RNA sequence: CAAGGAACUCUGCAAAUUAACCCCGUAAGUUAGCGAGAAGGGGUGCUUAUGUAAAAGUAAGCCGCAGUGAAGAACGAGGGG
RNA sequence: AGCGAAAUUCCUAGUCGGGUAAAUUCCGUCCCGCUUGAAUGGUGUAACCAUCUCUUGACUGUCUCGGCUAUAGACUCGGUG
RNA sequence: ACCUCGAUGUCGACUCAUCUCAUCCUCGAGCUGAAGCAGGUUCGAAGGGUUCGGCUGUUCGCCGAUUAAAGAGAUACGUGAGUUGGGUUCAAACCGUCGUGAGACAGGUUGGUCCCUAUCUAUUGUGCCCGUAGGAAGAUUGAAGAGUGUUGCUUCUAGUACGAGAGGACCGAAGCGAGGACACCUCUUAUGCUCCAGUUGUAGCGCCAGCUGCACCGCUGGGUAGUAACGUGUCUAUUAGAUAAACGCUGAAAGCAUCUAAGUGUGAAACUAUCUCAAAGAUUAAUCUUCCCAUUUCGCAAGAAAGUAAGAGCCGUCAAAGACGAUGACGUUGAUAGGUUACAGGUGUAAGCAUAGUGAUAUGUUGAGCUGAGUAAUACUAAUUGCUCGAGGACU
């Protein structure tokens, strides 16, 4: 059904207090200085060292 | 109490025969020998309980503390650590093989943490019959069952603690007594029990002397085959 | 197996040719009635020659289900239709011979004047 | 609740893995998401290992998975798979595919994957 | 360490036979059965015909169908169990491992013999 | 969806069984038109030959759990208002 | 006149017979028809009714007694809201 | 006529119930016009169950057959923000009656809309943060608790005690049941959508053969693991303590008699535990074992910045888990997932070929071929030469 006593400021803030966005994890990649994803590759190629993908 | 227990891993259920012509489905537990890692005496501590250990691996991939306690007492690196109430007469620093506990066909009982569910309704969890099907259904027809004990001031507004509904089901520890285990193995570290034995296939399971009868044996012995060219 | 309101067929020379189920008997609610358990039931249609035409309501011994149901050794019973056998109140039964083969489950109840008037038994 | 897409089918499932299997063997490297690209490797891998033989049957029962594309046809990628894909894996067993994780996109944010050939 | 999951064999072998004929739906079998119920055992024969074969190692089990009194008779047996006892006398043509068909057909329609 | 087969439910509601073609066979009652496609059964595959112009039909042989193989096509008999 | 506990009958869950294990509903009768009744029509009637009512053959999850798979949601994530 | 007309949705059925004892049954005991079985009645006892159908819209009520009986009741005569609507009861119309009329009559008669995506409380499961005056990993104890608590049939003692015959035990033992619960899926079936084989139509792969798409999964017949019941086990029992009713000693108030005043006993599915389950957010924050620790010392000595160094967390491969989180195993020091190899199980004679026929086809090569998720090894592929929090214990 809906409420029957409307909600307050308080009500909504506790419980959007989980709303905070988690820290995602980086990483630095080995041939280009560049701050990427964890287990991802960059945008150069090199997830290791070796390639995939040709420029982007 | 002459309570005593070993642990396992059950593995695979499969029947064997005996004489009389009787019917009875079994299943296959390894076994593995118990380590003794410490009795708690009974006036130290109000209680007589004895502790153990199983499942070894490798003494490094073992975290740094349990590691240590193993080196403090020369216990071999293992992964589970668990006790029994009442198990008394086991010194420290000794191996347990399990024939020293049961006799070939005493009575015994089977723990295991039970098998996986997920979440379910009331239907499969409390034995509730699905609603009438036919001759009208409206969208709910599959529901947990009415709840309300009352309308008004005087005998309403609460709902009734701990009453059956829809949750989970399973992975939880249970027992079953009054088993008559009927096969060992020393040759080859197997037992072999009756009737069925709760918890997923491969998991850990723990084989006691039930309290239900205290140790009264009625043996059941093979019988070998007689048709061969 | 054996349900509430069951109409099978008649394995004896009674003249009813359809039986169909009055209640399971022993406790209450048992819902089922497997082979050898005595269940109260009537007739449907019968020829002129017997002993019980329609209307009247006895009590039968099951003796075939097609279900079927697992032995003790390991051999599970199995059949195509269901028969029953009749009886007045006592183990004698209201038919001179059966028809058909019987379970040899009845031994574990009694029964024998049915199982010694019997053709091939289990 | 009525009128619904018919949505996901195994005949779906069938076809897709299919369509992504030929065109890896096509090209040799393949952006889509993760889940999917997993699940081709494996018809991946089987028909790869599979191609190891060079006889009628095994090609007569390649041709059930097999699918043209958009640059070389249904003989051609036939041809194509025992000229210059079997003939190169010989002494390694399995493993002829791998994955790697591309990052998310913007428009659904969906997870986002490359796969190719061993190099 | 770890399991194998093929000690259920390996415990297995205490209970076991290597005489067992092979038959899968239309060789023509006999059952003879031993029942205790007196201070001798009663031999009982039971001829007939085969439904299915089913088992790993220790699962192997059939089933055997006859006619009597123009009704049929469907029994299962357990392959290794202690006085039961199995013979092939005419093996038969079959198109399929498993059959079904006869349980609406009894008569006329007898599994044609093989070569 | 095993067995029971309407015991559920105010009521066989819903759902399922008969489905297409061809060939046998079909009652009470009646305003003699009907009821009637009543009811109740049989055959349909492929190949060969017989076959008209095709299809028919026939005989022989072959395959299978089934052969308008799926799809789309009447559940009926009664007495009463 | 005809018909009659009928769509009309309140005491009525009227009597009897039947079909079923059990029949306030059903059908043929009986009739102090409280208040039936012949143009606000009575009685019978062949065929028909997406009509109401009852028995019953095959049929099946309506049920004894529930279960499995599949989708699209429902659940998490991204964009709008 | 006291709250409700600015709306507290009424009968009955289904499901779900919970509670009282004026007890239906099991159980304890007394009295008897209780020889014994079966009885009639008063007190104790809420632990559990309290049947299926026909007529019926119904609760009733009647009847049929069983059972231990088919409990009396209570909760907005429980349970429409869970289902329907058979009806009082809506707009159409029938008849009967009433009325000179529109029309009316729990007089009966056929049809007929049941809205609402969950805020708070409560309950069922399940997480993050913080606390437990060091931090962390493990193992415990029990504070308060929850569920389980039904009986039948057959035989023996024993045709004994009993009664003249008829008839037939208390007390006990054993076997077999039903109901319900707990689990499990080897055996029996159910499902088993990238599993197997036959197979029609149609259009393709140029064509024959053979394969694919589509026709509910195209249909059919089976069938891997897992999930499931009708299949398989176990449970319902047992004993201890204090007691209700009842039954007693010794013994007097009342030289007797007498269970009560003292002391000392017997005694029920009731009660406390013995059974099972969870449990230190038991703040009244418990116990034990192991692991980490000592960088004088710098602002307003204020334990201030070098500040874990044990471990945990971020992310990933995953399932023994699983809506999400967790839980559990594993991250190149590796067997966590995928692939390969081999085997298992299922399907049942793959495709081509030769032979016989003329032709659909049959035989041998073929216990062949095929097969998601089963099992054991395999670094071949994927988990990187990544990041954060986290130790000198205010005092006893
Ligand atoms: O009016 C209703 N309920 C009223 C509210 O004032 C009240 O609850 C009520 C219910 C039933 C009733 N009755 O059955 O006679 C009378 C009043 C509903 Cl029908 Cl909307």
């Amino acid at each position: 059904a809906v409420q029957q006593r409307r909600s307050s400021k308080h009500r909504r803030d506790k419980r959007r207090s989980h709303d905070a966005l988690t820290a995602q994890a980086l990483s630095v990649c080995q041939k280009c200085g560049k701050k990427k994803l964890f287990h991802r590759v960059c945008s150069c190629g090199m997830y290791g060292d070796l390639r995939v993908k040709k420029a982007y | 109490m002459e309570i005593r227990g070993i642990f396992g891993v059950k593995v695979g259920m499969s029947q064997v025969f005996t004489t009389n012509n009787e019917r009875l489905p079994i299943t296959v537990i390894y076994c593995e020998p118990n380590q003794v890692a410490g009795v708690k005496t009974e006036a130290k501590d109000k209680y007589s309980a004895t502790l153990l250990s199983f499942d070894t691996v490798e003494n490094k991939k073992l975290n740094k503390p349990q590691q240590g306690f193993f080196e403090k007492n020369n216990l071999k690196p293992t992964k589970h650590l668990q006790e029994i109430r009442n198990m008394t007469g086991f010194e420290m620093g000794q191996q347990i093989t399990p024939q020293n506990l049961f006799q070939v066909g005493e009575y015994v009982d089977v723990s295991a943490i039970s098998k996986g569910r997920g979440f379910t309704g009331a239907i499969k969890r409390w034995n509730f019959k699905i609603g009438p099907l036919g001759h009208g259904a409206g969208y709910p027809h599959r529901f947990q069952g009415s709840v309300q004990a009352g309308r008004g001031g005087a005998s309403a507004q609460r709902v009734f603690k701990g009453k059956k509904m829809s949750g989970h089901y399973g992975h939880e520890k249970v027992t079953v007594q009054n088993l008559r285990i009927v096969g060992f193995d020393e040759a080859n570290m197997l037992v072999l029990v009756s009737g069925a034995i709760a918890g997923p296939e491969g998991g850990v399971v723990l084989i006691r002397t039930a309290k239900k009868k205290p140790g009264v044996v009625k043996p059941i012995e093979l019988a070998v085959q007689t048709e061969k060219a | 197996m054996v349900s509430f309101m069951t109409r099978l067929n008649v394995a004896d020379n009674t003249g009813a040719k359809q039986v169909g189920i009055i209640k399971v008997l022993g406790s209450t609610r048992k819902r089922y009635a497997f082979l050898g358990d005595v269940v109260v039931v009537s007739v449907k249609d019968a020829i002129p020659s017997g002993m019980v035409k329609k209307g009247q309501v006895l009590r039968a011994v099951i003796v075939r289900t097609k279900k079927g149901q697992q032995r003790k050794d390991g051999t599970h019973l199995k059949f195509d239709d269901n028969a029953c056998v009749l009886i007045k109140e006592d183990k004698s039964p209201r038919g001179t011979r059966i028809f058909g083969p019987v379970a040899r489950e009845l031994r574990e109840r009694g029964y024998n004047k049915i199982l010694s008037l019997a053709v091939e038994v289990v | 609740s009525y009128i619904n897409k018919p949505g996901k089918t195994s005949a779906w499932r069938v076809m897709t893995v299919r369509q992504q299997v030929s065109a890896v063997l096509a090209y040799g490297k393949i952006e889509t998401t993760l889940k999917k690209a997993k699940n081709t490797q494996k018809r991946l891998d089987k028909l790869i290992t599979l191609a190891k033989v060079d006889n009628f049957n095994n090609r007569r029962q390649v041709k059930k998975w097999l699918l043209n594309t958009n640059l070389f046809d249904v003989d051609q990628l036939m041809d194509h798979l025992f000229s210059k894909v079997a003939p190169k894996y010989e002494k390694t067993p399995g493993g002829y595919s791998r994955v790697l994780k591309l990052g998310p996109r913007r428009g659904d944010a969906t997870e986002m994957a490359i796969l190719q050939l061993t190099d | 360490k770890i399991n194998k999951q093929a000690l259920i064999d390996l415990v297995e072998q205490k209970q076991l036979k290597a005489y067992v004929p092979e038959f899968s739906a239309g060789d023509e079998v006999n059952v003879a059965i031993k029942l205790k119920e007196k201070e001798k055992v009663r031999i009982q024969n039971f001829t007939g015909t085969v439904l299915r074969r089913r088992g790993k190692g220790i699962s192997e089990t059939f089933i055997v169908r006859k006619t009597t009194d123009g009704i049929p008779i469907e029994k299962n047996f357990q392959i290794h169990n202690p006085n039961i006892s199995i013979e092939l006398k005419r093996r038969g043509k079959v198109r399929r491992a498993y059959i079904s068909y006869m349980r609406e057909r009894s008569g006329k329609a007898a599994k044609i013999k093989e070569r």
